[PDB]
């Protein structure tokens, strides 16, 4: 009863309530299991392990993330997450709760079914309402005229907008985010000379990828640089004490968004893929959208590629065009807060799918009610 | 060819032997284990009276074990030394191994990818403060097998002792950014089946003893096909088992880890370090490789070396791959199982191709300082040795 | 399980045949230079034979180690005559006999240790070698005779005397009964 | 949780044997292993075979009174390539359990203990055994560290809270280590230690040719003992240490007395070096295992090496240890101190990489300290084999039923496993 904010896309949960202006908490959406046997079961550590508890305990268990169009799912076991994420992170299962939900474009079909069986069949939540979570950072910033290009660490967008009228045939889904970056930036660095590692400390380089690293901004003559130079070395101390001299490494991957190509693809850099996708989006606009741009969501605050972007939109920008580019504090946030301006809302409340509903259209509402 | 057949050489810096000759031999025209051994201690006895030498390499060091200590200063069969390798280099030079000079000559060799080259380069200088050759080649090592044929598509695919490699390839592009390795071979196994010895009774000090398991592995061992009716019969039979003299006298008994050992390839938890192993890498593999490349994989994906002249595995594989692709693919269809046309590709060849797969370019080659990278190019201090 | 490992390997470490020549503190007569009154390579092997002899084998590094064998091997080769000598007035007899009573050679089959040393390729690998041994020989004696005892003011000393046919390997130079 | 009677343990050592009641807090006993029987092999008269009709025909006395039977040879079925009296066995401990004990094995429930090396034959025929002859309601037989698992939580202060760290154990025919983490392990990391404290004693036999004298040489072994223990320790060097006892006194040069039992009269006997001299098979596993020495410090590194990185900084923050051969003063204090000194020396060649940069991360180190790793083992053994998690994953009668008589010739383990 009453209703709950949260993000709940594929990197970290940001758990909160509505009423808020944060998320009360955030963490990782890991889960899973000992496929190294526990063998003394019950030896002070658990069968089974989620977030911050299997990361603290991580070496024993074999540890899940769920998605890409046709290549992954896992459906069920979101539960286990989920059910204690609520009854004790919550700290109330949702089978009490009007409730906020979210979602993607371009699913599967049957990806609705599934949400809504599980929903309703399984969690047995009363009424509740999913929505675009772009629309919160929206709530929050207030534009009517912009291109959202973003990536989390699971998925990728560009979102053009005209005053009202999100535009259906210009909107973007692509798999790709700040996930696929650190296996590529683990295969090198046995030439820096670390021959040690593994899943269990691709890890840490999730991690220092996001702690210091930025987008290079013009990453030939930081090259040329460094194809001679060493004055870089903003450097890493390996677990109990050897540093790891580094930090030109700090920002030398970031070109491969520039260019696919690197990685051998099919794909145009970022930027003229994105040129191209504005050949999708509207035709006038053009115009207008170099004055159009300020941040959120979660990425937001990386460094070093606002500028890089600024300076690209520049290098393909028209004249008669300003090239606005802002970014202001707590950008990575405003997603679970514009969820809690949403909060505000009767409407929104008034938007629930039902249980009822989901019993009286049969199953069949959900492709014809959500957001 | 367009000069004579001396002069020029080919080499593989191989993990089990060394194996070598002028360019052209009939086969790599010496091959010994890739040993070395300079004197320690092993009798505590009055026995021997020898003389006759010091220090050894290779085919030489075979009898010594701790009479030498023998080393191999590794990661991954990548050496940590610069030095014992030059006192190899030294002897090699002989009819000991090849009998040559040097700087007149070329020469054919290889690279690890993701060789950590500074090192090699350093070498490299050294080689060329001393073998100093008018000419060279280098080339990353897997690329050498599609030779002797001209192959251009598949996955090219090693192992032995000390590595394995699983390069993605398509008209000859090894795909980089998307390439496998699996970083060792029957050496560590060998450490996991000798813990299983112990426990029956077989405790025997590893330090004068564990390369024992070479001698059957190389002169003896295999793999079965049947393998999971295998599992089921050895139990529930168990006069399946098996027994042998270590030639010291000792007839030691010995069930099925003769060829189960291989199954941490395919289950690497077996060792509790977790592995959903080799075959899982490979099904993940062909899932990663598209849909015209996966389905020619059905008969098109090529495999190298001694290691591979190997009975019944490749069965026990496909058998096994028509298997996950229907369950998890077709998820039930069937139909086109064998309509899939699925032709084996591990041939006798693959004994010799260790250096005659290198051979097959030298023969349209020796002439090209098209390919010749040189002593020259390092002397300039030039980016790399090569055109 | 080192031994008292070897600091008497030096780049001073010139060779008669496989092994060391030296100024080293060897109080009798032979090709090999002298030094102080010290606890040099006789006590790394005699003064820690309480840790070397019990070991039966070795990490050995050089032609130092390959000479200490004699070293620390002749120390149980006294100990076959000071339990006779139980007053040590026999052994201020033997304080003669020890550089008088020189050792089997290279060059000899049946003698074992061309299996380590160089034969006497020329002759000279001989000449320098026999004196180079008496020098040893008797400073052994001597060190050892004039530490341990005085005739029965002091005593043997089975607690260690005992390791006379309990050696290093339990190998031996030569003199099997006494 | 019982048949009419609770879980206990025994522990089955192969020097002796220990346990304790249902409600105590020690093994109340701990006692050889030994059985007399004449084997004097003069064969004759009246025979008679392929008849086992009621006997005039056995000469045979059981325990630590067996010791003193004559032309009764007291053979020991502690395992020591003697293993076939498994046979024996049986007779043995039901003569303990109805007899010594006086006690009744289809009522209680149970615990006992084995090697990791263990062959399965000689159990599983003993299993029939157990639920035919014995009869029991449940048992498990557990490998001999999992009694110790409750001692270590017997200790139980604020932090005593995860399964990662590392336990030594030692002992007289085995010592052991074991990479644990939450239970998990891996084979050739695991150490099966063979070098063990009977290797010792006897080496310490041939140590009365240093100094005394006046006994039964089987009375010599006891005697060796019964000075050993309360005297022998370490020394930082030899050479220095002679001096001591040649020179400043008696405490150094202590005397011990006794009895030379050829005639049950008096010997009165030399102490001194023997004391520091003893006890160095840790640092020199050479001593019993020339074959293969690898001492104490060295065999440690041995496991680090595969325990990998992110794990020592809990190897750091938690090493362990097991049985009174790891109760002993300042050896392990001397050892420690050194082979800290030997890690610091291992890690600090990373100062090839940034330099003379020069630091640790604060990491964490303790250790166990107590007697009381002695008598506890009987007392939390009881106390797991006691817990009501124990009786239904422990082996019920019908447990075994589908474990053996079920089984072996109707899918062992379906084959292999398959």
């Amino acid at each position: 009863t009453t209703a709950l904010v949260c993000d709940n896309g594929s990197g970290l949960v940001k758990a909160g309530f509505a009423g808020d202006d944060a998320p009360r908490a955030v963490f990782p959406s890991i889960v899973g299991r000992p496929r190294h046997q526990g063998v003394m079961v019950g030896m002070g550590q658990k069968d089974s392990y989620v977030g911050d508890e299997a990361q603290s305990k991580r070496g024993i268990l074999t540890l899940k993330y769920p998605i890409e169009h046709g290549i992954i799912t896992n459906w069920d076991d979101m539960e286990k997450i989920w059910h204690h994420t609520f009854y004790n992170e919550l700290r109330v299962a949702p089978e009490e709760h009007p409730t906020l939900l979210t979602e993607a474009p371009l699913n599967p079909k049957a990806n609705r079914e599934k949400m809504t069986q599980i929903m309703f069949e399984t969690f047995n939540v009363p009424a509740m309402y999913v929505a675009i979570q772009a629309v919160l950072s929206l709530y929050a910033s207030g534009r009517t005229t912009g291109i959202v290009l973003d990536s989390g660490d699971g998925v990728t967008h560009n979102v053009p907008i005209y005053e009202g009228y999100a535009l259906p045939h210009a909107i973007m889904r692509l798999d790709l985010a700040g996930r696929d970056l650190t296996d590529y930036l683990m295969k090198i660095l046995t030439e820096r000379g670390y021959s040690f590692v593994t899943t269990a400390e691709r890890e840490i380089v999730r991690d220092i990828k996001e702690k210091l690293c930025y987008v290079a901004l013009d990453f030939e003559n930081e090259m040329a640089t460094a194809a001679s130079s060493s004055s870089l070395e903003k450097s890493y101390e390996l677990p109990d004490g050897q540093v790891i001299t580094i930090g030109n490494e700090r920002f030398r991957c970031p070109e491969t968004l520039f260019q696919p190509s690197f990685i051998g693809m099919e794909s145009a850099g970022i930027h003229e893929t994105t040129y191209n996708s504005i050949m999708k989006c509207d035709i006038d606009i053009r115009k207008d959208l170099y004055a159009n741009n300020v941040m959120s969501g979660g990425t937001t605050m990386y460094p070093g590629i606002a500028d890089r972007m600024q300076k690209e939109i520049t290098a393909l920008a028209p004249s008669t065009m300003k090239i606005k580019i802002i970014a202001p504090p707590e950008r990575k946030y405003s997603v679970w807060i514009g969820g809690s301006i949403l909060a505000s809302l009767s409407t929104f409340q008034q938007m629930w799918i039902t249980k009822q509903e989901y019993d009286e259209a049969g199953p069949s509402i959900v492709h014809r009610k959500c957001f | 060819m367009d000069s004579q057949g001396r002069k020029v050489v080919v080499c593989d810096n191989g993990t089990g032997f060394v194996k070598c000759g002028y360019a052209g031999s009939n086969f790599p025209e010496h091959i010994f284990p890739a040993l070395v051994g300079r004197p320690i201690i092993r009798s505590t006895t009055k026995v021997g009276n020898i003389e006759i030498k010091d220090l050894m390499v290779g085919d030489e060091a075979s009898e010594l074990r701790s009479m030498l200590e023998v080393n191999y200063p590794m990661e991954n069969g990548i050496v940590r030394n610069w030095d014992d390798m030059k006192h190899l280099w030294d002897y090699t030079f002989g009819p000991e191994k090849l009998n040559i000079d040097t700087r007149n000559c070329k020469i054919l060799l290889t690279e690890p990818p993701m060789n950590p080259t500074k090192n090699r380069e350093k070498i490299v200088e050294v080689m060329f403060e001393t073998y100093q050759f008018s000419g060279v080649y280098v080339a990353i090592q897997a690329v050498l097998t599609l030779y002797a044929q001209g192959l251009l598509t598949g996955v090219v695919v090693d192992s032995g002792d000390g590595v394995t490699h699983i390069c993605p390839v398509y008209e000859g592009f090894s795909l980089p950014h998307l390439t496998r390795r699996l970083d060792i071979a029957g050496r560590d196994i060998t450490r996991y089946l000798i813990k299983l010895l112990l426990l029956r009774g077989y405790a025997f000090n590893h330090s004068a003893d564990f390369e024992t398991v070479r001698m059957i592995k190389e002169k003896l061992c295999y793999v079965g096909y049947n393998i999971e009716q295998e599992q089921k019969l050895a139990l529930e039979t168990t006069v399946l088992v098996e027994s042998y003299t270590l030639p010291d006298g000792r007839i030691i008994k010995v069930g099925g880890e003769r060829f189960e050992a291989p199954e941490a390839l395919f289950q690497p938890h077996l060792i509790n370090v977790e592995g959903v192993g080799v075959a899982e890498l490979l099904f993940n593999t062909i899932q990663a490789a598209d849909i015209d490349t996966r389905s020619e994989f059905y008969k098109h994906i090529v495999l190298s070396g001694g290691s591979t002249m190997y009975p019944g595995l490749p069965s026990r594989l496909e058998r096994e791959l028509k298997q996950l692709y229907l369950e998890r693919v077709l998820k039930g269809d069937v139909e086109k199982l064998s309509k899939f046309k699925i032709r084996i590709e591990d041939p006798p060849r693959r004994k010799h191709m260790v250096f005659l797969g290198g051979a097959v370019l030298a023969d349209i080659m020796k002439d090209k300082d098209n390919f010749w990278m040189t002593r020259q190019e390092y002397q300039e201090k030039g980016v790399r040795v090569l055109e | 399980m080192p031994a008292y490992h070897s600091s008497l390997m030096d780049p001073d470490t010139k060779l008669i045949g496989n092994m060391a020549l030296l100024p080293i503190r060897s109080q009798f007569k032979g090709p090999a230079p002298r030094e102080t009154k010290d606890t040099d390579i006789v006590d790394e092997a005699i003064y820690y034979f309480k840790a070397n002899v019990f070991f039966k084998n070795y990490e050995i590094k050089n032609e130092a180690d390959r000479t200490l064998i004699y070293i620390t091997l002749y120390i149980s080769e006294c100990l076959k005559k000071l339990q006779k000598c139980n007053s040590k007035s026999q052994g201020e007899k033997e304080m003669y006999t020890l550089g008088i009573t020189n050792f089997p050679i290279p060059g000899e089959p049946g003698f074992p240790l061309n299996a380590i040393y160089a034969k006497p390729a020329n002759k000279q690998e001989d000449e320098v070698m026999r004196a180079y041994l008496q020098q040893l020989r008797q400073e052994t004696g001597l060190r050892l005779c004039e530490k341990v005892f005085d005739p029965q003011n002091d005593k043997p000393s089975k607690w260690w005397t005992c390791f006379v046919k309990r050696q290093f390997m339990n190998k031996s130079l030569s003199g099997p009964g006494q | 949780m019982a048949g009419r009677l609770p879980a206990c343990v025994v522990d089955c050592g192969t020097g002796y044997t220990k346990l304790g009641y249902a409600g105590n807090t020690e093994p109340q006993f701990i006692i050889p292993s030994c059985i007399a029987i004449k084997e004097s092999a003069k064969v004759g008269d009246q025979a008679q075979r392929r008849v086992m009709k009621g006997v005039d025909d056995l000469d045979f006395f059981i325990g630590d009174e067996a010791i003193e039977k004559p032309t009764y040879a007291t053979k020991w079925p502690i395992r020591h390539g003697i293993v076939e009296d498994w046979d024996l066995m049986e007779r043995f401990m039901e003569q303990v359990i109805f007899k010594y004990l006086r006690a009744e094995p289809e009522d209680h429930y149970f615990l006992l203990t084995e090697p990791p090396l263990n062959t399965p034959e000689n159990r599983e025929y003993t299993a029939e055994i157990m639920f035919e002859s014995f009869n029991v309601p449940g048992l498990y037989i557990a490998v001999q560290a999992v009694l110790a698992l409750a001692a270590s939580w017997t200790s139980r202060q604020v932090g005593e809270r995860t399964l990662t760290g590392t336990v030594i154990d030692s002992g007289d025919g085995v010592t052991h280590v074991i990479p644990v983490a939450e239970g998990y392990v891996i084979g050739s990391c695991i150490k099966h230690i063979p070098i063990a404290g009977r290797d010792i004693t006897y080496f310490i036999q041939q140590l009365l040719r240093d100094r005394e004298v006046g006994i039964p040489p089987e009375q010599s072994l006891e005697t060796a003992k019964a000075v050993k223990e309360r005297y022998s320790y370490v020394c930082p060097d030899l050479v220095k240490e002679f001096n001591k006892y040649d020179t400043d006194g008696s405490k150094w040069i202590k005397q011990y007395t006794g009895i030379n039992a050829i005639s049950k009269k008096e010997f009165s006997i030399d102490v001194g070096y023997e004391r520091f001299l003893g006890p160095e098979i840790f640092f020199h596993p050479e001593f019993a295992n020339p074959d293969f020495t690898q001492p104490i410090s060295e065999v440690v590194d041995e496991v680090i090496q595969n325990c990998p990185i992110d794990v020592r900084r809990p190897l750091y923050k938690n090493i362990v240890l097991s049985g009174g051969s790891t109760m002993f003063r300042d050896f392990g204090r001397r050892l420690q101190r050194d082979l800290k000194r030997t890690v610091d020396a291992r890690l600090k060649l990373s100062e090839e990489l940034s330099g003379g940069r020069l630091k640790p991360k604060p990491i964490d180190v303790q250790v166990i300290t107590h007697h009381m790793q002695r008598y506890a083992v009987w007392f939390g053994g009881s106390m797991l084999a006691s817990t009501p998690e124990f009786y239904q994953v422990c082996h019920t009668k019908k447990d075994y039923e589908e474990i053996g008589p079920s089984i072996c010739r109707h899918n062992p383990v379906f084959g292999v496993m398959s």
